């Protein structure tokens, strides 16, 4: 799993 | 006006599909949806926990059409290591960028050691702003050119060590001039 994921903004 | 797109991963339709080394658990496609709900495809990789990475992403193959010079910008977002709780040795806040010339624009498996390495690419100074809607992405802006080229065209490869890791954009272009 990534730690977080940018969809517009970061999110972890 | 005298730029001239050899590609723009923002005008792609449907997935990209490039090449990716590890094929899972490495770099992946993640859709932003924009404000009429139009993804824009991107490339990310987060593995900052584990130690060792080394993830590479290719492109498909570019011409070079006429040019002997091109330039790469790379729209991205980083995640400052300082950010993420939890210990990282490894960490990174860079990828490096690669290119590898070719005539034949179906190669299947390039060897990472083909590879020539443009530079490490860090969150500098500058950036660019994307209005999506919801939300305006504030993202690097990177610029890189590369030549003499000789072949017919090129592939380009994105190397990630550790970092987490946005590309949000790839555009390549050379200057009719």
């Amino acid at each position: 799993a990534p730690y977080c994921v940018y969809r517009g903004s970061w999110s972890c | 006006g005298n730029e001239v797109t050899l590609l723009d991963s923002r005008s792609v339709q449907g997935e990209l599909g490039w090449i990716a080394s590890p094929l899972e658990g490495g770099w992946e496609e993640v859709s932003i949806m924009d404000e009429k709900n139009t993804p824009i495809r991107t490339y990310q990789v987060c593995n900052v926990m584990e130690p060792s990475q080394n993830n590479w992403l290719r492109t498909d193959w570019i011409t070079r059409e006429g040019a002997q010079r091109v330039y790469i910008e790379i729209k991205f977002t980083l995640r400052d290591c300082n950010s993420l709780p939890g210990v990282m040795g490894t960490c990174k806040e860079t990828f490096n960028l690669y290119y590898y010339e070719s005539d034949n624009d179906k190669e299947r498996f390039i060897r990472e050691n083909q590879f020539v390495k443009i530079d490490t690419i860090a969150a500098d100074e500058s950036f660019t702003q994307v209005d999506i809607g919801d939300r305006i992405m504030k993202l690097n802006t990177e610029i890189r050119d590369v030549g003499p080229l000789s072949k017919k065209g090129f592939y380009l490869a994105f190397q990630d060590v550790g970092a987490c890791i946005a590309l949000v954009s790839v555009r390549v272009f050379y200057k009719k001039a």
